[PDB]
C-alpha cells in the first residue's frame, strides 16, 4: 500500500537502466537487480546534501514536490525491512556493508542511521593494502550471495576511501516444479535469425496466468514460486522485441496483473544459468549524477570534512533457473576517493 | 490447451508481491553465454 508507489517509481527506474543497456549492449543478454541499484544509490544520498543528494533521488526517478527526501529516505528504509523479513519457503535477503578508510572522519550519525535504519554492516578498511582490501570486500559480497556473485570488484582505485556495497540473494521453488524426467536434454533455441543454440528444455502442462497482448504483440505467461514472488516471462512476436522493449514500464505492469487469467498452458522453459556485469560511472553520470563525481561534491552529511567523492560504480548479477526453481544474486559497488 | 514455447528471446522480471518490487529483470538472447 504505501510500498506501492514507491515499488512502482523504483520500476520505471528499471525500466529506463535496461533500455540504457540495450543501447550499450544491442542484442546481447541483459540481466540486473533494480533494487539492488536502486537501493545502493539511496544509501549513499543520505550522506548528500543540496543537489548532490537531490540529483540522485531525481535520477532515481522520484519527484521531490511529489514525495519530499525525507519520505523517500522512510520508504526505502521499509523496504529494505519488509524484504528481509522471513518469508517460509523463500530465501530473500538484502544488505549492505560500508567499508570505511582508517584515516576518514564518519559522522557517528550516518553511522548510526545506516546501522539501524538500513542494514548496514560497517568495517574499518586499511585501503594503503588495496590488493587485500579488494579481496576482503569480494569475498564479503560472495559470502553474503551465498557464494553466486564472486569478483565484483575487478579494480580497486589505489586511493580508494570508502567502498558502498549492496548485496540481493534470491533463491525460490517454483509452486509447480518441473519433472526433471520430463526435460529434454538437447533442445534448440533460437539466438538470432539463421543460429540456434542447444538447451535443456524443461516441459509441464499446468494452469497458469497468462495472456497475449493484442496491442503489444507479446505473449506474457506468469510463474508463481511457492510464496511471495513470482516470474513473469515476456515472448514477443517474431520481430516485435524491441517495440516490446520500449513499451515496459509500470503502466505495462499495471495493466498486465488486470488482464492475466489462469489457465492450462503446455509449457516450455529452458534450463540455464546467466551472468552480468555493468561498469555503471558513466551510465549513472548521464542519467543525472553529476555533482557526487565534482570537486563539489556534498556529502556534508557523511564525514566531518566532507572529505570525499564518487569515483566508480559497478553491479554484477547472477541467475539460474532450473526444474526446483530460481536462484538469483546481485551486487552493486560504489567507490570514493578524496574530494 | 495453448502451447507457450520459450524457445527464442524473451525477458524476465522476478518479483517480490508484498511491495510489488522487481528484484531482478533481464533479457536472455543466448541463454549458453558464457
Ligand atoms: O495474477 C495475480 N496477480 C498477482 C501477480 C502479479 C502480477 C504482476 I504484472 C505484478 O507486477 C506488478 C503489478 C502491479 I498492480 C504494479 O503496480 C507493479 I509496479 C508490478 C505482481 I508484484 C504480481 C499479484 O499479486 O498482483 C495473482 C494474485 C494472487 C494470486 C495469484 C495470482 C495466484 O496464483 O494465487 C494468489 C496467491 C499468490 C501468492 C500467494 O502467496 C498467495 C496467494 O493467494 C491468493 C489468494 C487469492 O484470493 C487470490 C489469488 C491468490
Ligand atoms: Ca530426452
Amino acid at each position: 500500500a504505501t510500498l506501492y508507489k514507491m515499488s512502482s517509481i523504483n520500476a520505471d527506474f528499471a525500466f529506463n537502466l535496461y533500455r540504457r543497456f540495450t543501447v550499450e549492449t544491442p542484442d546481447k543478454n541483459i540481466f540486473f537487480s533494480p533494487v539492488s541499484i536502486s537501493a545502493a544509490l539511496v544509501m549513499l544520498s543520505f550522506g548528500a546534501c543540496c543537489s548532490t543528494q537531490t540529483e540522485i533521488v531525481e535520477t532515481l526517478g522520484f519527484n521531490l514536490t511529489d514525495t519530499p527526501m525525507v519520505e523517500i529516505q522512510h520508504g526505502f528504509q521499509h523496504l529494505i525491512c519488509s524484504l528481509n523479513f522471513p518469508k517460509k519457503e523463500l530465501e530473500l535477503q538484502i544488505g549492505n556493508a560500508l567499508f570505511i578508510g582508517k584515516h576518514l572522519k564518519p559522522l557517528a550519525k550516518f553511522l548510526n542511521d545506516v546501522k539501524t535504519l538500513y542494514e548496514t554492516e560497517v568495517f574499518s578498511t586499511d585501503f594503503s593494502n588495496i590488493s587485500a582490501a579488494k579481496q576482503e570486500i569480494n569475498s564479503h559480497v560472495e559470502m553474503q550471495t551465498k557464494g553466486k556473485v564472486v569478483g565484483l570488484i575487478q579494480d580497486l582505485k589505489p586511493n580508494t576511501i570508502m567502498v558502498l556495497v549492496n548485496y540481493i540473494h534470491f533463491k525460490a521453488q517454483w509452486a509447480n516444479p518441473f519433472d526433471p524426467s520430463k526435460t529434454e536434454d538437447s533442445s534448440s533455441f533460437l539466438i538470432d535469425k539463421t543460429t540456434t543454440v542447444q538447451v535443456p528444455m524443461m516441459h509441464q502442462m499446468e494452469q497458469y496466468y497468462h495472456l497475449v497482448d493484442m496491442e503489444l504483440n507479446c505473449t506474457v505467461l506468469q510463474m508463481d514460486y511457492s510464496k511471495n514472488a513470482l516470474a513473469l516471462f515476456v515472448l514477443p512476436k517474431e520481430g516485435q522485441m524491441e517495440s516490446v522493449e520500449a513499451a515496459m514500464s509500470s503502466k505495462t505492469l499495471k495493466k498486465w496483473n488486470r488482464l492475466l487469467q489462469k489457465g492450462w498452458v503446455d509449457l516450455f522453459v529452458p534450463k540455464f544459468s546467466i551472468s552480468a556485469t555493468y561498469d555503471l560511472g558513466a551510465t549513472l553520470l548521464k542519467m543525472g549524477i553529476q555533482h557526487a563525481y565534482s570537486e563539489n561534491a556534498d556529502f556534508s552529511g557523511l564525514t566531518e570534512d566532507n572529505g570525499l567523492k564518487l569515483s566508480n560504480a559497478a553491479h554484477k548479477a547472477v541467475l539460474h533457473i532450473g526444474e526446483k526453481g530460481t536462484e538469483a544474486a546481485g551486487a552493486m559497488f560504489l567507490e570514493a576517493i578524496p574530494r | 490447451h495453448p502451447i507457450i514455447q520459450i524457445d527464442r528471446s524473451f525477458m524476465l522480471l522476478i518479483l517480490e508481491r508484498s511491495t510489488r518490487s522487481i528484484l531482478f529483470l533481464g533479457k536472455v538472447v543466448n541463454p549458453t553465454e558464457a
